């Protein structure tokens, strides 16, 4: 997306 | 999914699971069978009393109005087949798969999440406030999620328009709200967005009071007690004022010894969210701004809104209280517009 976006959740 | 979920809705679309269920609201993920496509409805049955009706029409202009990336968005809302039978309302829009009430509860979220979540959270906070317009419910489940951490705030119906009813949970109101009569302030969500990021850090809520006495004595506690008259200028209800001489007298907490593990820079912006003073509690602009944030501020990308005049909540203003049937027609109008 737009950058260092953070570690995708396990929902 | 609970058999004693209806929605009187069209059979093109077919219910999937109950994902929030309340006095006001009930929410389930639904499947639009012709295109496959999964949505989140709301069912609202608004017509018992004006005030249901009067926060239904409040939640729906609000949604229809806004087009923000941290703003639930609204797909359609369903229209009945009649006036007459017209008794419940379904708002239907883009479906996330959770709330962040959820996740502070069933995860261990990094610094960096936690940086992503409050900033998304006052990234729609500002739209909110440069358009005129508090929200007053702020709290982790109004905040909703989706795994790639995309964040969008929902349930707008306690909104109102800057210059017997549903009560905010007090965990996360603030202070002047508890004690003097106070006029809807961009602060006071300011305060509630304090609550969150404290929460965050905490993987509990900062202030769950038993009631308002509790409350104002967990809050200071960690605040500080408001002593002398330059702190108690921002409290008019002279009761109030003596109420908070009777309190013990605590001085701030000192937050990063109390945390030593949450990230130094991170406190510092909940203290300044977390001001006795309204007016002198950071707002929603500057705690973008905030060190804590730089990873994610961009100042060309933080809409600030345009100003919705009070007429907007219009029927909020009659000498002579609505009707359950004049708000009918106002909700009508909203729908089929
Ligand atoms: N668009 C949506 N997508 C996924 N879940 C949703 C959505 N809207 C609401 N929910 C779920 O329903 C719960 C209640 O919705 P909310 O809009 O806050 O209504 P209420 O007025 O009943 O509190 C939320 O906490 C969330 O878990
Ligand atoms: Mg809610």
């Amino acid at each position: 997306k737009r950058g260092n976006i953070p570690k995708p959740l396990n929902l | 999914m609970p058999k004693r979920i209806v929605y009187n809705i069209s059979s093109d679309f077919q219910l999937k699971s109950l994902l929030g269920e309340g006095a006001y609201g009930v929410v389930c993920s639904a499947t639009h069978k012709p295109t496959g496509e999964i949505v989140a409805i709301k069912k609202i049955e608004p017509f018992d009393k004006p005030l249901f009706a009067l926060r239904t029409l409040r939640e729906i202009k609000i949604l229809k109005h806004f087009k923000h990336e941290n703003i639930i968005t609204i797909f359609n809302i369903q229209r009945p087949d009649s006036f007459e039978n017209f008794n419940e309302v379904y708002i239907i829009q883009e479906l996330m798969q959770t709330d962040l009430h959820r996740v502070i509860s069933t995860q261990m979220l990094s610094d960096d999440h936690i940086q992503y979540f409050i900033y998304q959270t006052l990234r729609a906070v500002k739209v909110l406030h440069g358009s005129n317009v508090i929200h007053r419910d702020l709290k982790p489940s109004n905040l909703l999620i989706n795994s790639n951490c995309d964040l969008k705030v929902c349930d707008f119906g306690l909104a109102r328009i800057i210059d017997v009813e549903f009560v905010a949970t007090r965990w996360y109101r603030a202070p002047e709200v508890m004690l003097t009569s106070a006029k809807y302030s961009r602060a006071m969500d300011v305060w509630s967005c304090g609550c969150i990021l404290a929460e965050l850090f905490l993987r509990r809520p900062i202030f769950p009071g038993r009631d308002y006495r509790h409350q104002l004595l967990l809050i200071f506690g960690i605040i500080g007690t408001p002593h002398s008259d330059n702190d108690l200028r921002c409290i008019e209800s002279p009761r109030a004022r003596e109420y908070i001489k009777s309190l013990p007298m605590y001085p701030a907490a000192p937050l990063e010894k109390m945390f030593p593990r949450v990230n130094p820079k991170g406190i510092d912006l909940l203290q300044r969210m977390l001001v006795f003073d309204p007016a002198k509690r950071i707002t929603a602009k500057e705690a973008l701004e905030h060190p804590y944030l730089q990873t994610y501020h961009d100042p060309n990308d933080e809409p600030e809104g345009e100003p919705i005049p009070p007429s907007f909540f219009e029927f909020d203003h009659y000498k002579e209280a609505l009707t359950t049937k004049d708000l009918k027609k106002l909700i009508w109008n909203e729908i089929f517009s």
